[PDB]
């Protein structure tokens, strides 16, 4: 009976919250990241988008976070992959429109594997051209080089929840269809069959 | 500072404008103490009366 | 007393120590102003005395600014890791010096050699060690962990780096000159300054147990140089040493605010003219 | 008995004697009011009304509405569209229609979504400005919970629906305070066809 | 005590505990208003702390609800069955529920199985029975004839029913459990709650002397712990326990209320939200 | 009885206890004023009582406030890691002080050093132990690990640390203070209290029945004492006071609330009073 | 299981069968018309449902439907002797004849005559004895008390008055049909009907826990076979059959109609169709 | 048969369940309306049989209902991967509950202890064991498997926990008694109920073989009673026992309907009654 048509409160995403006496004092040195250029996002350069990713290991939800910074990880001793880590940011950009900025608690999903070894691989050897983004590296590296049953896969395994589990659950959230919508996803359903996947310009 | 005030009445102001948030204007507040009026006096009665 | 001080600490502390000079300031003015009459000083001061306003902090009553410090103070000094760790090397924001420490330094902290060869009692503001064997001149016999600064006098047996009759070094290490036998001293005294503020202890030791009430598992009273110490000991190992002063400088003025609303007393130079 | 008796202050009294004299002044009553304010320095208001309360309380029955009221009260709770009024309205952006009620009605405003942020009357939703309202429908559908009066049109498939202005977006997302609601019935007449949303939406 | 109680009396109860409730009500409510000036408190409430409303009081001063309490108490409980026509009873079946007994369970009365095999001394909430001869396991030792409900504590070689500390039935029995020879005491205590409510005590006591100086044919001043126990043994065979809760409701609501009545102090949460 | 207490505990609790609260006041509120008619109280309760103006309830009877409750405590309390999206918990900033725990320590919890040396059995409100060999004096024989505050009475040869009579820490330690051989019998009784709450103990026991049967395979029934002793030994270490109290008023007010709403007696202040 | 029918019994038994079936018929119409959502069965029952129009019952709510099944089988089985106007319900000799019994006979009940001559065992729809003595045909060996009807299979060494296979009488008596020596068996088979229905025996075992936790003095839980033969054992002697089933029908139908507003599950035929 | 059942089986068999019960009420209106005409029953249904405004059937005739079973049925049990998407399997928020089981445990199962010290022999509506070797009383001898609930009609030689004639916990246990060396037997008779629901075998056995020649390599044709052990045997353990209810509820509803829509008979109660 577990299940809900809310994007913020599916399995795969983690909820967050400062200790309840410390919150005023959380939003004060968010302004403070806001003054400063403190975001990242999928349109400005890599060379600087690059600089402002750091994911940290999540041992407790009582942490702050800022929406448009935070990416969060569990403590493990997989490695991930370029492809990987470039579909989990994909992922987590497009995730960020339906965060509630009203409440005082944040959702985040968590990275399965790590992460920052292939952060830090990429950030040595980023130059700085002005048309290279994250979006554009993740159109080279995911769509041109894989199928789309792969790459769901890939994703499917960068979060907790089974291939089966993200296609059931994005029957019930129209958001979490748009949101994969987002990421150049297409689904067709067809009786008496198992879903297809392919990427939006084959479609 | 106005919607924090706590009273007999829930004070509502609609959310400013990002850039109408820096305007700035003028509230002068008096800081003077009004208990040294309320002393004894050999007039009181006076007051009372009036 | 065990805690644990993140690196956002100097922009908290920032905060923290206007808001203590603020309230300090409040408290002055009111009480020169305060005419004897039916209405006590402690009714006085609770009207019109915790009404301050600033960025972020709106209270005007002084369990306000007694929470607000307590929100600072365990944001500071006792929540774990606010945020990743470059988001605060990339502040531009920038902060004020704070006042130059003056507390005495009479119960100085050092540690003796592996070797057990010494023995060391303590006086004010003396170092006194005894030799249990022979040992060779110029070697370490004690060094000073607690950062200590000013002239040096009344060295006996020993020799320190100094010149001019002050200290080069903030952590001098005392060493041997001459050849002596077993049973021997040797003296070192000092008129220098420690980490803290020397004024206003009184107000510290009834401020301490007022945050420990509250923080009970991580806070115990204890003295104002002890506290100091580990609170010196406890700061993260890459900081500069003008965070580090203002980290401290919050930290010894929480205390003594809270201590000085409870016992409404003037407020010391070192907390009210940051 | 329960309340305002005898410790009641003498400014409570102007309330409970209005009925009284209400009543003396009807037909049929003249003696008795002439007596009573001929003499009121002698006996009092208060005096008299406390020997009719104490007549009132012994036995004194009351009128049968008493009764009726309170037995047509529960009768009211039970069927509220009956005397056409709702508990709640649910405000949101992606609808999802309740499928029993499709079995006699072509289509209808029955949904059964889940509500968020439940807001308790209909005036703070209106004095809220948009950008606050629309973060309200982003994340759910919202709730406004004061009670409405409103009316149902049944509809034949063939029928032409009357416009309901439900919210007007003239500078605010007011909502309105009669809530006109459209149906349209199924009939052996056109049972096996699909009527398009087109009109409703 | 001889008293007889009748098949109606869940009906009167019902009115009674309504009275009594009402009057503790306007008994707070004057208590809150007094002017603390010439005149006493109990002036005060003599002259305004009537009921107006309720039909069957006769008049607006506290002796009403004195003279009412005694008839209804005289009617319900004493031997005279008279049906009271000038309260008004309408539904004899509808009773609204009285609120749960609280009264600590110190002395539990108990009854030995009659062989005399055992010897039965009392505590401060056990009970505890020494073998006078040989006993093997599993029969009688003890069983409870005033219901009791709650948990158990320090059980030592005897069994009772029982789920997570919680007694099963209301009248638990006790069985022994290991064949014990030799002249060995077994031991049984209860965290639980008897019959009636604790609070009020002092009033029973000044209120059953007030009745009882009334009534003296038929009752006799003693202890509220006696008094419930012979009125619960006096309830009839055929009654369910919605109706005897709301008998013995009133049966202590009475004289806590009229000794309340006359030292003038507040009232007891069980009588005033009923 | 196995149950996962989640890190959002407090904010849960919050809610909860809001709803309880209101609920309970709703009740007294239609039972004060309900005059005897046609209709029973329970029609009369049904019809009214359910309209509560509160986030998250989608009906006005009281089959909604018991769903509320029954998903708020499978949220908080079990191993269903399902968080409650309809209330307020997202936009909680500030919590308020729950009541102070009023229940009795009957069957004080104790453990015993694993040396084995003594003996411990239970009493109605101390505990006494047992020597097996000789024992000097000054070392421990119990300790309580259920907190515990209040002054100590009739302590024979042993010593714990008290002021005035006035108990120092809340888990003493009871240590010998006089050689003794062995076969020696060391007593300690104590007029405290443990944590929980004394009073709606019937309306606990038949609501944790109403709130087992759906979560069978999770809750059993027990007694009050053995719920509130596991759902402590099952808080997390990194829990101040403040917030387990919160969470402790809301783990017993969920039973009593469910079992309040079937027999429609009055409520327990700490309930009513929040 | 001590109980005590008035000879009014049909006259409340009428009503109470009534307001059963509606209520089950409004249960069936309102749970035909769920559409799976937000509110579960339970709010939705509650709600929209349980509206009735029935004379002398002023309660549209769940609620008021189970106190007035509670005081109906209270006045009809508990109280005694009490004329039915006094409660509202109108007694009148013309009244409907219920639904005839359909509970099979799995465990038929026999009384064995005195002597010891014989010995009874039981199974799934037959009696077997043994002979311990000798036996000459034409006399007594068993005799059913709780009447029964139907067919008759697999009579062994015994005779029964039958014709054409179905049972002449409603208490069959066994006679041996040929004398036997060395301790055989005799075995009586029956397809038959005895007093009570078959359907709804899920919905029984529940309801009577419901009425039994009201007059736990009167009830006990127990199986529907044992209730049934307890009920019928009571009846007055001088009662017609046909008042005797109105009896039975009800007393049968009350708890499973408590056990079904519980279970929000359907309801037998014998229970709507009335 | 392997069958694999999903985490939204209960969301799928609330449709299906649904779909049955319409289908069944559109036969009975047929069959009320058919009027003897020159058309057959057969070619009257073919023409008016289609349900109206059930949204995922396409077609207007009994064969888009057939095509819709079909599709649910090997969503449910066959294949995780398949999951329809034409009918409101979106707001299955909450389910109806279902008619209660009516199947009575005629052969009921039972797993012997791995000692193999008894025998195993099934009769009509009871069990009987043979010991092999002599057995100490106070052990387990059987335990059945398949839930049953109901009283007991006869039991030797053997004990089972049951209260007033009625069976404590679904899965009884028996236990032998007293000792019994030399191959002795004991005998324990039940008048319970299994899961699954008696009425519609016939149509059951029809619709079995429709629902096996599609899925050959999944389903055979088999008996009602294994059906549903299997089904039950392969339901997920940590499932609610609220959704086990409506997935065996659905599993025998589906099969009984396919045999409906062939033979134009009645509907059975707990298929139309939904």
């Amino acid at each position: 009976m577990n299940w809900s048509k809310a994007i913020n409160f599916q399995p795969f995403m983690l909820e967050t919250r400062p200790p309840l006496t410390t919150i005023p004092i959380m939003d004060q040195l968010v302004e403070i990241g806001e003054r400063s250029n403190q975001k990242w996002s999928m349109t400005d350069r890599l060379f600087f988008a690059i600089r402002k990713i750091n994911p940290i290991f999540v041992t407790s939800s009582q942490i702050p976070s800022k929406f448009d910074y935070t990416i969060l990880q569990m403590p493990t001793q997989l490695i991930a992959s370029l492809k990987e880590t470039l579909l989990f940011l994909a992922f987590s950009y497009y995730l960020r429109e339906y965060q509630d900025k009203v409440g005082q608690m944040k959702f985040y999903p968590v990275a399965m594997k790590n992460m920052i070894p292939i952060v830090n691989y990429l950030k040595d050897r980023v130059h700085n051209n002005f048309d290279t983004t994250l979006e554009q590296a993740y159109r080279q590296n995911v769509v041109h080089t894989l199928s789309a049953s792969d790459a769901f896969d890939l994703l499917s395994g960068m979060i907790a929840t089974t291939r089966l589990d993200l296609i059931q659950r994005t029957r019930i959230c129209p958001e979490l269809l748009n949101v994969l919508n987002k990421m150049s996803f297409i689904l067709i359903y067809a009786p008496n069959r198992p879903s297809i996947l392919s990427w939006k310009n084959q479609s | 500072r106005i919607t924090e005030m706590v009273n007999d009445r829930r004070i509502m102001i609609q959310k400013l404008t990002l850039a109408e948030k820096p305007q700035v204007m003028r509230h002068v507040t008096t800081e003077i103490n009004n208990d040294l009026f309320f002393k004894m006096s050999p007039v009181a009665q006076l007051y009372i009366y009036h | 007393m065990n805690l644990e001080i993140n690196n956002f600490a100097p922009a908290i502390s920032s905060i923290g120590s206007q808001l203590c000079s603020l309230s300090a300031q409040k408290l002055l003015t009111c009480r020169k102003q305060y005419g004897n009459g039916a209405k006590s000083f402690e009714e006085f001061y609770a009207e019109i005395g915790g009404i301050i306003g600033m960025m972020g902090i709106n209270s005007q009553t002084p369990s306000g600014i007694r929470e607000a410090i307590y929100r600072l103070y365990q944001s500071a000094f006792l929540f774990g890791d606010i945020f990743p760790e470059s988001f605060g090397i990339q502040n531009t924001q920038n902060i004020k010096p704070p006042p130059g420490f003056t507390a005495p330094a009479k119960k100085l902290e050092v540690v003796l050699p592996q070797g057990g060869a010494f023995d060391l009692i303590y006086n004010n503001g003396e170092i006194r060690v005894t030799t249990t064997r022979n040992v060779q001149a110029g070697d370490l016999v004690c060094t000073v962990t607690f950062p200590i600064q000013g002239s040096v006098i009344a060295t006996r047996n020993c020799h320190v780096n100094e010149i001019g009759g002050q200290l080069t070094t903030t952590r001098p290490e005392i060493i041997a000159s001459v050849p002596m036998p077993a049973r021997t001293v040797i003296v070192a005294s000092f008129d220098a300054i420690e980490i803290g503020y020397g004024e206003g202890d009184d107000l510290f030791a009834i401020g301490i147990a007022i945050l420990s009430n509250r923080f009970n598992g991580q806070i115990t009273p204890m003295s104002r140089h002890n506290y100091m110490t580990q609170m010196f000991a406890n700061l993260p190992a890459n900081m500069s040493e003008r965070d580090s002063s203002a980290v401290l400088h919050f930290a010894q003025a929480a205390p003594v605010v809270l201590g000085m609303m409870e016992r409404l007393t003037g407020a010391p130079k070192w907390v009210l003219d940051y | 008995p329960t309340r305002y008796g005898t410790s009641e202050s003498i400014d409570k009294f102007k309330i409970a004697w209005e009925n009284v004299e209400s009543v003396l002044n009807m037909e049929g009553n003249d003696f008795v009011k002439t007596i009573m304010y001929a003499y009121e320095d002698n006996f009092p208001k208060k005096d008299f009304y406390m020997m009719l309360k104490q007549i009132a309380s012994d036995g004194q029955g009351a009128h049968p509405i008493a009764a009726a009221i309170d037995q047509l009260r529960t009768i009211v709770y039970r069927e509220p569209e009956r005397f056409g009024y709702i508990d709640s309205v649910i405000l949101t952006h992606n609808p999802d229609v309740d499928t029993a009620y499709n079995r006699f009605f072509h289509l209808h405003p029955i949904v059964t979504n889940q509500p968020s942020n439940t807001i308790k009357n209909a005036q703070l939703w209106n004095e809220m400005r948009l950008e606050q309202q629309v973060e309200h429908i982003k994340a759910g559908p919202v709730r406004i919970i004061g009670p409405f009066h409103v009316t149902y049109n049944y509809l034949s498939e063939e029928e032409d629906m009357p416009a309901t202005s439900h919210i007007i977006m003239k500078d605010n997302m007011i909502l309105n305070d009669h809530l006109t609601f459209n149906f349209v019935k199924r009939e052996r007449r056109n049972n096996k066809k699909r009527v398009s949303s087109f009109r409703y939406k």
